[PDB]
Order: structure tokens, then C-alpha cells, then sequence
């Protein structure tokens, strides 16, 4: 015997006349308030997923349409609310303002601007919750997204319409690698979006001004849901960011999106689910949680031109759009045999695993081979990079496992002195300083000079000065080819002779 | 016409009230006008007051309580037969490619009883796959069940694509592929591989990929299995590929709490083993036709003892267990030979030489496992001069189990290799008895038959 | 037991009865419903999983002596919640609330034999001074008291029975 | 005029009923006459029908049902400003010292939102603490969080007192010390040691100790923080000490259990990462002032993966480890330079020279850490001629890290020193690159700038 | 337990009384071999604990032996 949110004066109103539905179906009254969850009575007209407008300027999301009351979550400071407040249902499913005019703004998860620069020049509104394009509307990802980093572009290539998990322990360059990719994307026509989920505001402000310095901010939208803010804002924030990326996708453009910690989105959703008394599963997360990440990430897709025509009512005839997602995941103590990391590994295409041991030892970025993969693979790469970089990640997989097993000495020295000096020389070459993005031409000539032996004997170290000289010598005099090979990506024996002639001329003339 | 009304909406589940003289049965379909679209509900329970709990076969947003719903007096029914071959279908049997309607003459309810006991048939006819470890360790027969177990990113789908290539193209009968809660990208890449290989005319496709709400993922395996059952009853023999069966149970877990059922061992629905057995028992060969099936079986958090893997293991005939440790080595296919098994690995079925080779490979790989802890503490030097020989042979075996794949020809540049059963037992029997003791370990990594390892040794 | 479920309905019924100056009619109406709730055949119907609406109509029918405001609304609201078996308590709570607003107390007195009507009037005026209400005594003739009286005024009790003094003396020993 | 009635009392949880329209808001404070003493209740939830569920900021015993409750229309309010310096207060802003009364001019609610995004300072700056080890190996960001991980006896209290002194004398800020969930003995002796060092005039103390009901141990940290915020608004740089944040987490867990909410990952409350962020987000630099924070942290079962350490480390900018081994060597402060960490040792943030100086010192010390073990088993004379020199320089670096504190004079007599950052950079560059090799290691011990080391070597 | 305690050897007088003559001297017997599956060899589970407590003995089959070739393990 327990009550079910029927109380004295509501029963009295029903006593006055049973069919109180003779009153408006458009509005109701708050009945309880607890930890950001709200129970509402009335709202016969409410529909699930609807934005409910509260006094002040606040919204709640109708999650439950129960027998007599609506259960909702408040997208903001909830402590100001009280019983009996009149509440009105806007007849709108949860929608965020969207458009190209958002580029360069910093906005709340509701699309309310958070910088001081006034209102938004949005195009329209679009639903936060949507079902991704169907199996027949996709197209194969076959175009590159070049990053700044020699290690990832060689080993773990990313393509337009791919989904790359960036997974690692705390303080291993997960943000550094993602924002440095955003910085490299400017002057390449692909837009970018950065969704800060559960981040502390000092860090968000630092990276926003660091994107503004490099001129990247005019290209990118920033969505911010800081660690102080209600859990409904935190878990809804990535879906708003995806709703902004999806506009560019459906207009036949290219967009890139970084979800700055799905592992905090999961915790915020676990909080909301345990406050609603739902039975938890493994690690106390809800059963839903895989659906939480899947419906979010499958939206990042590449669509064929027939879908863009059918969507834009013909206006954009014959272009293919894409959204490229790079979610970040933080794993405790470096294990990937965990519930949420393995969930997102099961959803995303590739996997960049950043390792803490390598990061401490000075190998930065700490891309661990063997665990990291790209399930799209070579099809993403420019054919020069494809042909030059071949199988090296698997070579390092075995080079790492063998240097780990054969610890006592370099016994059976058949070619292990070459193999292990080459593997050291390459690992030393992949090391790179942040905010120094290398064009595909520079990566290609460096990986060419490394991979087919031309420097496996000279373990001189001093490597950084040799590269910084090499790229200057080719920029100033030796290579008009830099502008050509950065455009075509072409691989030809004619160009191989051109580049090998430069390589021999520098390697003969200059002692590193 | 419309005779019932919505009275609750909790996420994926909906409660509908009917007159007590017209309440639907416990698997009927219902229809609702959701905004402008048409939404189908499948009833799961009869509560007392002419109310009924249903699962929405579609997006639940936009549903008001008080909408009128219309009682279709028949279960969900899907097109079936020859008409459904070169085409992609929804969970509701609707066409999802942009082609016209399906030309079926007959439609079947997706909830059906398993074949009787006197109607089953069992076959010893060994089926050959190009894959050294799978047929050596876990050989499977025509009309048997194969299951691939693994965590995330270990190789389940690449191996299932190799099995499709190696059996399913040089096979006569029709084939059915059900994508249950996996990537739409991979479904599109598969559909375009089939259409550009002109084999699509034989492969019926059903998709309920991981973007769909729980009801589509829950039912889509049953609607794919119905099409396989129809091709079985015509007297044919059929291949059925299910791209992640685990998602069926997971969609049941997601729904289970909302249906008002007390949670079980690790969160799973109380009915986990019955929900799984009701699907698994009807995917079987009978005396009129045979279904050969390969299932991928994701294991959450790499925990092989999680209730869903543990209760799945009993249903299959050949279980191949992938492991992340071996994949981290880069040794694909990352089969664990100390956990993979088959019903068919008996000397009377396989023959004595195969059986002895497989048991010797297991025995020395187990002895190497037993040495690894002492090798980790003390180091290798302490081992006996016998122990070092079984370690060297076990490591050479672990390398020789690897093989390049025609479908992995885009992750590595190596050409794919097809290895016959004779050549693999000839090579493993050669390695075990020490006739290749002089080659280095790297001579065996990613090769075909042993005569390619002897060549690779020359080039280091 | 369902005191806790009956409290809201009793409070609503009473707080409505004073907006419409008919407390006295509502009390007898609820008493009628509380009696219909006890019948052996109706108690079989209330246990049956009929739809709340038709079970409410099957309950309105057996009581036509009821306002539009009272029966046809309160009974339906209680049926929607499945609370009809609470009616015998919704009555008592209602009565109590009334006695609260009317500043009344139903003091009970217990004795071995009748009081002299001077003793009893003194008791009335003295309890009305102990409390701050108009008391309404009702007596009981319980022989086990043997002499003296018990005065019970809710949770407060004053025991002057010779049996109580005897057993207290028994425990002083 | 009181308007509410107590309706339940279960442990420290009290439910009170109000008129349907006068219901208090969520964090409002009510009060009751519990006998003679008044008792304050902080609302936590609004239930249906005017009922409100609150937690008692005091002993719950003696409360009847039906007591009259008075609704204060505002949250808990505490005194702030200069008036609170040198006093001791409890959660409710009441003096628990006996010096009388606090002559505050203004009172602030303990609950408020963190600084807005446009209000944060668009700059990043260091805090010169004046201590060589901290300034070199683990610099402080102005407005950052810092963790203290040492045990007991290691001199933690003297470190806190030296920080309190330096932030006031050399800079021009104040300090707040919030002792949450710690021993009463230690707060009493800490008060006595701060008054015996003339620093009590510069710090404001708030205490909720282990003997306090859950609500006090929960809200004491917010009382301390809202005093630090009043110091911030005045334009100052403030230090906020939290004597154990793990106990703030644990009292939030206790209150959550009392309210009856479902248990989260390891039994912690479901709102853990929110309750932590709501505190730690108010400790930021602003373009009017700044609050820096030093927080003693405790790791359950020495597990850095437990949800409480895992949630706390997300916020910390720097991490100082105190070790008993360094203290047994007679080196104070006993900061372990190898494990001490800061994310401000970024060569772009602090400069290349400082970064490489710290890295060199660390490399030297972690080489000495292994040469010491070699010496311990093979003797000094086994080391080559190069190692014997890195040992000679390591033993001098290891001693130049010690320092005399203005507050430690009662132990060492030395006048105490405040060392500028650039001066310790100079000194360690010197010692590290072979300069100053020509003086004994004891000339560096317990000294200030390196010029004082050379002059001590002269006197020596 | 009330399933397994039904497996019993029964003396000649019970058999002779139950069948009302027609059998004499003979003893009845029912032998039960229940099978249990353990998850990774843990015996501390619920159902394994109960059944190990009820029965007269246990045959423990281990995978480390079965892999090495000791069959039955
Ligand atoms: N390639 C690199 N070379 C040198 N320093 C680097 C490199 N990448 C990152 N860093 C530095 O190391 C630190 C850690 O990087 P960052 O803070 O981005 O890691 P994170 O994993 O994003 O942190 P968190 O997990 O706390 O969000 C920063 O100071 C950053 O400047
Ligand atoms: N034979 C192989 N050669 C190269 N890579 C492989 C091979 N088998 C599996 N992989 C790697 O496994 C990764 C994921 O494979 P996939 O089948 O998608 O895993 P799962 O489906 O089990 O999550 C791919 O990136 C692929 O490169
Ligand atoms: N800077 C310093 N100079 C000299 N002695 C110190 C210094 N710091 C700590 N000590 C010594 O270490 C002791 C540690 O005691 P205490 O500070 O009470 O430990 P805790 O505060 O951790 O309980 C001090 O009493 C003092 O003798
Ligand atoms: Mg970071
Ligand atoms: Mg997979």
C-alpha cells in the first residue's frame, strides 16, 4: 500500500468535476522535484521527447508518459523550481538551432550562445534525436582526412566518413591529438566541431583561445557542457553536436566532429538512469548504454549523391556529403577489457590507442601499434602514402613483442641488429611535437627515406635536426614538386626518380 | 476501425487499452498513426484491464497518450521464398533498397515452433574451409552450427567474411545473411561486394543494424531465420550467416526492465536462456533440408563467463574462440586452439591422423602455457633441454597457425592463401616431430602451406 | 491496512465539503458507501480485475442516493486508483478531521457500573478544562475494573481502576 | 510565523509538511525548536502534496512529530569578509571558538553557480609559493587544484602553515582552511600550532569533524569555499585548504544512502561526479581575483582506479607526494621529487629552461636511485669513474631541495627563506652542470639561494 | 535435496511390503549421477555449493588436465 502521486487538492479538483479534460490539454503543474528529475501532472497533449517549457526560460525533456503524470529532466539549474508551478508544453520534439552561421561561435547544448557576441544566425532547427541513414543510402569511405601527425597518417589512416576512437589513459595527449587535427583541417574545406563533455571550464577556455590563435576557430563550432552543469545537458550535448554536423553532411559538405569524452556522457546517463530507479547492469551502467553510444555514432556517415538529391529537393545535384567522428575515451589504468571502452570499440571503425608507458618514455604521440587499427584501411589513404607505408604497424606489433620477449641479449643476430635498429630509427622518426602539422608531401618523403632501408644503418640519432633541415632544403630550393605532390598524391616511377635524386643529393651533400 | 488507445509510453514499450471483449492475443501486431508515419507495435503481455503491453517496431518519439491504435488480428508476417532473393528487407519484411515491391506469393509469421524430434537429421560430412586452424582444431560438418566467440576488434567479422568467400560462393544452394545490430557501413560494403560479384542473385539480406530502436534488433533475427526456414522446407540446403546474435539478447535486456520483470544475475532478463533457445533450436537441419550456419557471438568485456556467452556455448556444434591476447601479437586468425573445439573432432569421423595431429598441437601448446609462468619469473635459461624444445616447437606452431586472407588483403598487402586440409595436417605433423627444427620462427608467420615457410626462410 | 492511502481522499472530501456547506451530508454518503463496500458479493466484485471505469459504474449503480459531486466523482477517482476497499477508512478519517475543526473530543469512559450523572457531568466539565474542546462522553460497563473508572481521551489515558492499582502494587512488590 | 509540521523522523532525515502553495524550494533552510536548542534543516527533495524531505544539520534526537517548523526563505547563509579571519566556525557560520561573536557586515549563501565562461580569466599564470621543491618540480597554477598524498609525521601541517604564511606575507592574499571529516585532536593542535606561529591572524577556519552528523560534514566544504569566494570578489588571491576531500565524497555517499537513492559503481552515490564537479568548478581564476586550492587526498585500499580517486584526479592540476624516506634523511620539506607531478611542467607553459632543468634533476635522481642499490650490494668502489660523479652531484641536488621555513624556526633556528623561482632555476642549473662542484655537499643543506650556499661553504 | 535424496538403496523388507509379497530377499536400488557446470572452475557459486553439500561424492573434471591429454580428466 503506497500512494501514486495523487494528492489532496488534485483529488479535490477531480471532485469538482471528473472530466477535468474540459480544461486545456496544453499545460500542467509540477508535482515533485528531486535531483533534476521532475514529475508533472496534466499535459494530456504531451508527446515523448517533447520540449516542456518551465517558468523562467528553461526546458525539460519528457521521458515518461505514465498513466497520470509526465516524468522529465531539467536542462539547467533545477533548484529554482517548486511544486505547483504552471508548465506549458511546446508542441516541438527536442530541437537545436543549426546552420553554417554557427561557425566560430561557442554555444550551450541548447544552442544558446555562451560567448559574448550576441544572438545566433542559425538557418533553422533540427531534431536532436534522429535515425542515421540506412544501409542503402551510405557510400564507401574512400577519401583521406589528413591530420598533423606522421604516426597516425602512416599507421592509422582516417577517411571522410570514418569513425576513429581515440582511447587512452588520462594525460596522454587525447585532446592534444584531436585539437591538433582540428587545427590541421583549416585550409582544407572540411569543417570541424568540438564537443566538450564534462570538461572543466579552464581547459575549454584554453583550447578555445588556442584554436582562435591558429585561425582554426573561424572554421569550427564549439559545443560546451562543463563539469558543473546538469547531467541532462552533459549526455544531450554530443547529440546536439551530431545534429550540427549532420546539417553539413546532408547538404553535401564535409564535417569532422570530436566528442571530447564519451566516457563522461556514459556517467551522466548512468546518473539520470539511476535517479529514475532503473535496474543497472555490469559496472552499474544501464542496459541501454550501448544503444546510447550506437545511435549517436552511427550518425557519422558518408552518403551517396542520390540521398543528397532526395534530401535537398534536387538543389544540390551530384555531390556526396560526410560526417567524420573522432570520439575520445578515457580508460582506467590502461585496460581495454572494460565495459564502456569495449562498447565503443565495438561501434567505431578504427582505434587509436594511446599508451601511458610510451608517453612517459618520451614517445609522443604514444600511438601503440598492434592494438591500434583502422578498419577502413588503405582505401582512406592517398596512394603514395598507401604504397610507402605498407604493413609497418604489424612489423612494429612483432618488433614490440619480440623486444619484450628477447630481453636478455640480442641473440640469433641474423638481421635483428638491422631489424631492431630500423624499428628504433622509425619509432624515433615518428615522434613529433604538437602544433607542428606536416603536409602529406613531407610525411611521404620522410617515410620513403625511412622504410626501404636508406637509413637503417645510420643510428646517429640527431634525427630531428636532419628532418628539420631536409624539409627546409626541399622547401627553399629543391622542390617545386612539393606543390605538385601535395595536390595529386600520385605515385609514379618518374616521381620516385625525382624524389630519390633529391634524397641522394641531400644524403651525399649534408652530414645530417 | 481503430479500437484501442495508448495509455502509457515508456521509451520502447507502449501500453494500449482495449474493450475486454476484443483484447488482442499475445503476439498480434497493432498499428498507430505516429504523426504522419505508420508505426507497428507487437504485443508482449496481456495485463488485466483490457490493457496490453507492446514493443514499438520503430521510433517511439512523438507518441501522445490517447492516440487510436488499430488491431491487426495476425502476427508480424514477412515475404518469403524465391521472390526475396536478390533484395534487402526490413524487420517488418518491407523492402529497404530503392527497388519496387517484393513479388512474393506467400507470407510467413515469424513466430514458429521448432521442428519435432523425430524430424531431425545428423550428418558426418566434413566441410572444408581454407583456414588452417579452423578445420584442423574445430572441423565442422555440412548442416552443423559454427559459432565465433570474441571480444571487440578480434576478427569475428573478417573471419565470417572469409568463410562466406570460401564456402558460400562455390556452393550451389541459396544463402541468407542477417545483420543483427551491427554496422550499416559493413552491410553496405557487403551488399556492394555481392552485387559487384554477381552472386547477389543467391543471397537474401535482412538488416536491423545498431541504429535501429530495440524492437527491430530484437525481431530481425527471427525474420531472417524465417526465410532460412522457408528455403529449408522447399527441400534445399541453405547457408545462414548471423552477424551478431548477442545483439538479440541485448535488445531483450534493454526492453526487459520496462516490461516489469525482476532483474536476474548480471542484469539480464529472467528469460535469457528461453529467449535464446527459442531462436536457436529452430535453426537446425531436418530430414527434408539442411541449414549450415555461422554465427558471430560477441562476448562483453572479454568475459567468457558472462551469462550470455556461457548460455550460448551449449547450442553450437563447432565453437571457435578468438582472443585479444593473440590478436595483440598480430597472429590473425586469432583463434585460441586451447579453447576452440568441435563435435566432429573424433577419430571415427575425422580419421586417426587428423585427430592425433590436433591432439598433439593441443598438448604441446598446453605444456608451453604451463611453462610461461616460470619463464616469466626465472627466465628461459632455467628450463630443461627438453622444455626448451617444446617451447621452440610451440612458438613455431603458434606462428604457423597464422594465415593471410583474401578479405584481409586491404589491411595488409599480402595475397590471400587457401590451404587444403591435407597440407595443414602435413605441415603440423612435420613441425611437431622436429623435421623443421632448423628454421627461424619468422619463417612461419603469415604463410600458406609449409613449402612457403621453407621458401620464406631463405629470404629471412 | 490502508490508513495512509485513505488520508488524501478523506482530506480532499472534507476540504470540499466545507466549500459547499454540506459536511453533514457527505458524512452519511461516505457511511453508505462504506457499508456497500462490506457486502460479500460486492467484495468479490472489487477483487475482480474489471476495467476501473466499468467497475466504477458497477459501483455507482448500487448507490443512487449520492450527489453528482460526491459519488459519481469520488468513487470514480478512487476506482481509477483501485482504492475502493479504503472507503471504511476514508470514512473514519473524515469524521476525525471534522471533530478537529469543530473542536470536539470523543472522550470514552469505562466503569464497573453506571455513574451518577453528577459524577459524569463533573467529568465532562473537567475534561473540557483538561482539554480545550467540547467533550462527548460515552460510557462502557466493564466488570473487570470492579471499581473506579478509566478515562481515555485518545492516546491519553487516566486509570483509576482498582485492578490497575492492584497490579501496580503487585509490581511495587 | 511558523507554517510547517514535522511528519516523519527517520535517523537524520526529517519530513515536514507545508501548505500546498508555501512549499520551500530545494536548498532552503528551515528551523525547529528541538527542546531549547534551535535546529536547522536543509531541504533536499520536494515530494508530492506539500511534503518536503530534509536533512538535519544537527542531532535529530528529541524531535516529536507535529512540531512547528519555520521556513527561512533563503539557503544557509554564513558570515564572510575580514571579520572571519582568525576565528573558528561550524557549517552554520556560528563561532565554535569561545572568543564571542563575529562582527560580520555581510552574509552569503553557500550555494551558487560556478563562474560563467565569459568571466574566467583569459590568461594562465603561475603561483610563486617560495618553496624550492614545489616551485621547481611541481609548480602551482594560480587557480589550480593541488593534491597532497603523504601520510603522517611527514610534516604536512608545517607545509600547510608555510603556505599560509607565504601567501599572506609575500603575496597579499588570505587563506581559508576547511577541515572536513577529520580528527578533533588534529584541529585542536593545528589551531594551537598556528597561534604559536602568528599565522592565525591570516587564516579563517571552518570545521566539520568526524563526530558531526552527515549534513555538517557535507556542507562544511561549501561554507569554506563561499568564504574564499568573498575574499576573491575583493580582488585578492586566496588559498583554500581542504583537509580531506575523500571525506566530502564519503559524507555525500552517506547522505545519498539516507535519502534512499540507488547505489552507483562501487556503492558510491549516483551523483558522485556531479557533486565533485559542483565543488571543484568554483575554485578557478577569474578576471577579478583567484582561488588556489590545496587538497589532502586519500586513496582507498591504495587503489588509484577507485571511483573516488578517479573522479578527484580529473580536477587536480598538480600533485605533491610526501615520503617518510626523505624525512628520515633529515630533508625538509619531505617532498618526493620523482613522484611529485604537475601538468604545468609543459615547456610552452613554464618555459624551456625550467622544463629541462626539472627533467635533468629528475633524471639525475632516478639514476642515483639505482646506483644506490648497486652500491648497497657491491660496495662503492665497483662504480665506474663516471657513476661516482653522478652520485656526487645527486647527493648535492638531493640536499639543495631542503629549505628553512619561517614557521619551522622552533625546530631549526634558521631565519627561514623565501626563494624566487628564477633563483632556484639558477641554483639547480649550476649544481647540475658541474659548476659548484668544488664545495662539500653539506654546504647546500638547509640553505636558501645558491649564493648563500657558496657563502656557507666559505664559512664552513 | 528432495530430488537427490530419492536415490536410495532399499532393504528387502521395504520391497516385500511395498509389492505386497511377490518379491522377497531382494533389495531395490536407484543410483543418481547429477551433472553440474562451473564457470571457470569456481566452486564457491550457489548451485555448485548446494549440490556439493548434498551428494555423497564428487568427480572433478578439469580443463587443464583435459587439454594436456589426460582423458578422462
Ligand atoms: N606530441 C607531444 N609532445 C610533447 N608534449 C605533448 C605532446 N602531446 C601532448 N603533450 C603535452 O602533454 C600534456 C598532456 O596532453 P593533454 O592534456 O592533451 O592529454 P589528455 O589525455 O587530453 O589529458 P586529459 O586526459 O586530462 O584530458 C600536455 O601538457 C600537452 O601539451
Ligand atoms: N587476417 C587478418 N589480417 C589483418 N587484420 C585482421 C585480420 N583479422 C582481423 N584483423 C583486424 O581485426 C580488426 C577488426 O576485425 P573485425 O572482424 O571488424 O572485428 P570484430 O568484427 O570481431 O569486431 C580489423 O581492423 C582487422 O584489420
Ligand atoms: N621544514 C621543517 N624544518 C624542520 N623540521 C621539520 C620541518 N617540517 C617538518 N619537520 C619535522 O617533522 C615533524 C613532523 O610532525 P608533524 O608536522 O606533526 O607531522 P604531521 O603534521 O604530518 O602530523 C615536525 O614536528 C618537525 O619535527
Ligand atoms: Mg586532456
Ligand atoms: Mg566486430
Amino acid at each position: 500500500q503506497l500512494n501514486s502521486t495523487e494528492i489532496s487538492e488534485l483529488i479535490k479538483q477531480r471532485i469538482a468535476q471528473f472530466n477535468v479534460v474540459s480544461e486545456a490539454h496544453n499545460e500542467g503543474t509540477i508535482v515533485s522535484v528531486s535531483d533534476g528529475v521532475i514529475r508533472i501532472h496534466g499535459l494530456a497533449d504531451a508527446m515523448q521527447g517533447e520540449m516542456i517549457s518551465l517558468p523562467g526560460n528553461r526546458y525539460a525533456i519528457a521521458l515518461n508518459l505514465e498513466r497520470d503524470s509526465v516524468g522529465a529532466v531539467v536542462m539547467g539549474p533545477y533548484a529554482d523550481l517548486a511544486e505547483g508551478m504552471k508548465v506549458k508544453a511546446t508542441g516541438r520534439i527536442l530541437e537545436v538551432p543549426v546552420g553554417r552561421g554557427l561557425l566560430g561561435r561557442v554555444v550551450n547544448t541548447l544552442g544558446a550562445p555562451i560567448d559574448g557576441k550576441g544572438p545566433l544566425d542559425h538557418d533553422g532547427f533540427s531534431a536532436v534525436e534522429a535515425i542515421a541513414p540506412g544501409v542503402i543510402e551510405r557510400q564507401s569511405v574512400d577519401q583521406p582526412v589528413q591530420t598533423g601527425y606522421k604516426a597516425v597518417d602512416s599507421m592509422i589512416p582516417i577517411g571522410r566518413g570514418q569513425r576513429e576512437l581515440i582511447i587512452g589513459d588520462r594525460q596522454t595527449g587525447k585532446t592534444a591529438l584531436a585539437i591538433d587535427a582540428i587545427i590541421n583541417q583549416r585550409d582544407s574545406g572540411i569543417k570541424a566541431i568540438y564537443v566538450a563533455i564534462g570538461q572543466k571550464a579552464s581547459t575549454i577556455s584554453n583550447v578555445v583561445r588556442k584554436l582562435e590563435e591558429h585561425g582554426a576557430l573561424a572554421n569550427t563550432i564549439v559545443v560546451v557542457a562543463t563539469a558543473s552543469e546538469s547531467a541532462a545537458l552533459q549526455y544531450l550535448a554530443p547529440y546536439a553536436g551530431a545534429a550540427m554536423g549532420e546539417y553539413f553532411r546532408d547538404r553535401g559538405e564535409d564535417a569532422l566532429i570530436i566528442y571530447d569524452d564519451l566516457s563522461k556522457q556514459a556517467v551522466a546517463y548512468r546518473q539520470i538512469s539511476l535517479l529514475l530507479r532503473r535496474p543497472p547492469g555490469r559496472e552499474a551502467f544501464p542496459g541501454d548504454v550501448f544503444y546510447l553510444h550506437s545511435r549517436l555514432l552511427e550518425r557519422a556517415a558518408r552518403v551517396n549523391a542520390e540521398y543528397v538529391e532526395a534530401f535537398t529537393k534536387g538543389e544540390v545535384k551530384g555531390k556526396t556529403g560526410s560526417l567524420t567522428a573522432l570520439p575520445i575515451i578515457e580508460t582506467q589504468a590502461g585496460d581495454v577489457s572494460a565495459f564502456v571502452p569495449t562498447n565503443v570499440i565495438s561501434i567505431t571503425d578504427g582505434q587509436i590507442f594511446l599508451e601511458t608507458n610510451l608517453f612517459n618514455a618520451g614517445i609522443r604521440p604514444a600511438v601503440n601499434p598492434g592494438i591500434s587499427v583502422s578498419r577502413v584501411g588503405g582505401a582512406a589513404q592517398t596512394k603514395i602514402m598507401k604504397k610507402l607505408s605498407g604493413g609497418i604497424r604489424t612489423a612494429l606489433a612483432q618488433y614490440r613483442e619480440l623486444a619484450a620477449f628477447s630481453q636478455f641479449a640480442s641473440d640469433l643476430d641474423d638481421a635483428t641488429r638491422k631489424q631492431l635498429d630500423h624499428g628504433q630509427k622509425v619509432t624515433e622518426l615518428l615522434k613529433q611535437k604538437q602544433y607542428a602539422p606536416m603536409s602529406v608531401a613531407q610525411q611521404s618523403l620522410v617515410l620513403f627515406a625511412a622504410e626501404r632501408g636508406y637509413l637503417a644503418d645510420v643510428e646517429l640519432s640527431k634525427i630531428g635536426s636532419f628532418e628539420a633541415a631536409l624539409l627546409a632544403y626541399v622547401d627553399r630550393d629543391h622542390a617545386p614538386l612539393m606543390q605538385e605532390i601535395n595536390q595529386t598524391g600520385g605515385y609514379n616511377d618518374e616521381i620516385e626518380g625525382k624524389l630519390k635524386g633529391i634524397l641522394d643529393s641531400f644524403k651525399a651533400t649534408q652530414s645530417w | 476501425m481503430a479500437t484501442g488507445k495508448i495509455v502509457q509510453v515508456i521509451g520502447a514499450v507502449v501500453d494500449v487499452e482495449f474493450p475486454q471483449d476484443a483484447v488482442p492475443r499475445v503476439y498480434d501486431a497493432l498499428e498507430v498513426q505516429n504523426g504522419n508515419e505508420r508505426l507497428v507495435l507487437e504485443v508482449q503481455q496481456q495485463l488485466g484491464g483490457g490493457i496490453v503491453r507492446t514493443i514499438a517496431m520503430g521510433s517511439s518519439d512523438g507518441l501522445r497518450r490517447g492516440l487510436d491504435v488499430k488491431d491487426l488480428e495476425h502476427p508480424i508476417e514477412v515475404p518469403v521464398g524465391k521472390a526475396t532473393l536478390g533484395r534487402i528487407m526490413n524487420v517488418l519484411g518491407e523492402p529497404v533498397d530503392m527497388k519496387g515491391e517484393i513479388g512474393e506469393e506467400e507470407r510467413w509469421a515469424i513466430h514458429r515452433a521448432a521442428p519435432s524430434y523425430e524430424e531431425l537429421s545428423n550428418s558426418q560430412e566434413l566441410l572444408e574451409t581454407g583456414i588452417k586452424v579452423i578445420d584442423l582444431m574445430a572441423p565442422f560438418a555440412k548442416g552443423g552450427k559454427v559459432g565465433l566467440f570474441g571480444g571487440a576488434g578480434v576478427g569475428k567479422t573478417v573471419n565470417m567474411m572469409e568463410l562466406i568467400r570460401n564456402i558460400a560462393i562455390e556452393h550451389s544452394g541459396y544463402s541468407v545473411f542477417a545483420g543483427v545490430g551491427e554496422r550499416t557501413r559493413e552491410g553496405n560494403d557487403f551488399y556492394h561486394e555481392m552485387t559487384d560479384s554477381n552472386v547477389i542473385d543467391k543471397v537474401s539480406l535482412v538488416y536491423g543494424q545498431m541504429n535501429e530502436p530495440p524492437g527491430n534488433r530484437l525481431r530481425v533475427a527471427l525474420t531472417g531465420l524465417t526465410m532460412a526456414e522457408k528455403f529449408r522446407d522447399e527441400g534445399r540446403d541453405v547457408l545462414l550467416f548471423v552477424d551478431n546474435i548477442y545483439r538479440y539478447t541485448l535488445a531483450g535486456t534493454e526492453v526487459s526492465a520496462l516490461l516489469g520483470r525482476m532483474p536476474s544475475a548480471v542484469g539480464y532478463q529472467p528469460t535469457l536462456a528461453e529467449e535464446m533457445g527459442v531462436l536457436q533450436e529452430r535453426i537446425t537441419s531436418t530430414k527434408t533440408g539442411s541449414i549450415t550456419s555461422v554465427q558471430a557471438v560477441y562476448v562483453p568485456a572479454d568475459d567468457l563467463t558472462d551469462p550470455s556467452p556461457a548460455t550460448t556455448f551449449a547450442h553450437l556444434d563447432a565453437t571457435v574462440v578468438l582472443s585479444r591476447q593473440i590478436a595483440s601479437l598480430g597472429i590473425y586468425p586469432a583463434v585460441d586452439p586451447l579453447d576452440s573445439t568441435s563435435r566432429q573432432l573424433d577419430p571415427l569421423v575425422v580419421g586417426q591422423e587428423h585427430y592425433d595431429t590436433a591432439r598433439g598441437v593441443q598438448s604441446i601448446l598446453q605444456r608451453y602455457q604451463e611453462l610461461k609462468d616460470i619463464i616469466a619469473i626465472l627466465g628461459m635459461d632455467e628450463l630443461s633441454e627438453e622444455d626448451k624444445l617444446v617451447v621452440a616447437r610451440a612458438r613455431k606452431i603458434q606462428r604457423f597457425l597464422s594465415q593471410p586472407f583474401f578479405v584481409a588483403e586491404v589491411f595488409t598487402g599480402s595475397p590471400g592463401k587457401y590451404v587444403s586440409l591435407k597440407d595443414t595436417i602435413r605441415g603440423f605433423k612435420g613441425i611437431m616431430e622436429g623435421e623443421y627444427d632448423h628454421l627461424p620462427e619468422q619463417a612461419f608467420y603469415m604463410v600458406g602451406s609449409i613449402e612457403e615457410a621453407v621458401e620464406k626462410a631463405k629470404k629471412l | 491496512e490502508f490508513i495512509t492511502v485513505a488520508r488524501p481522499y478523506a482530506k480532499a472530501a472534507f476540504d470540499f465539503a466545507v466549500e459547499h456547506q454540506s459536511v453533514e451530508r457527505w458524512q452519511d454518503m461516505l457511511a453508505f458507501a462504506a457499508e456497500v463496500t462490506k457486502n460479500e458479493q460486492m467484495a468479490e466484485l472489487l477483487s475482480g480485475a474489471l476495467a476501473p471505469e466499468t467497475l466504477a459504474e458497477s459501483f455507482i449503480a448500487v448507490a443512487g442516493e449520492q450527489l453528482d459531486e460526491n459519488g459519481q466523482n469520488l468513487i470514480r477517482v478512487m476506482a481509477e486508483n483501485g482504492r475502493l476497499n479504503a472507503l471504511p477508512d476514508v470514512l473514519e478519517q473524515f469524521i476525525h478531521l471534522r471533530a478537529v475543526s469543530e473542536a470536539t473530543a470523543e472522550v470514552d469512559v469505562i466503569s464497573a457500573a453506571a455513574l451518577s450523572e453528577q459524577q459524569l457531568a463533573k467529568i465532562s466539565a473537567a475534561m473540557e478544562k483538561r482539554l480545550s474542546r467540547k467533550v462527548k462522553l460515552n460510557a462502557k460497563i466493564d466488570k473487570s475494573v470492579m471499581a473506579g473508572v478509566i478515562i481515555r481521551a485518545g492516546d491519553m489515558v487516566i486509570d483509576g481502576s482498582v485492578r490497575g492499582r492492584l497490579e501496580r502494587l503487585a509490581d511495587v512488590l
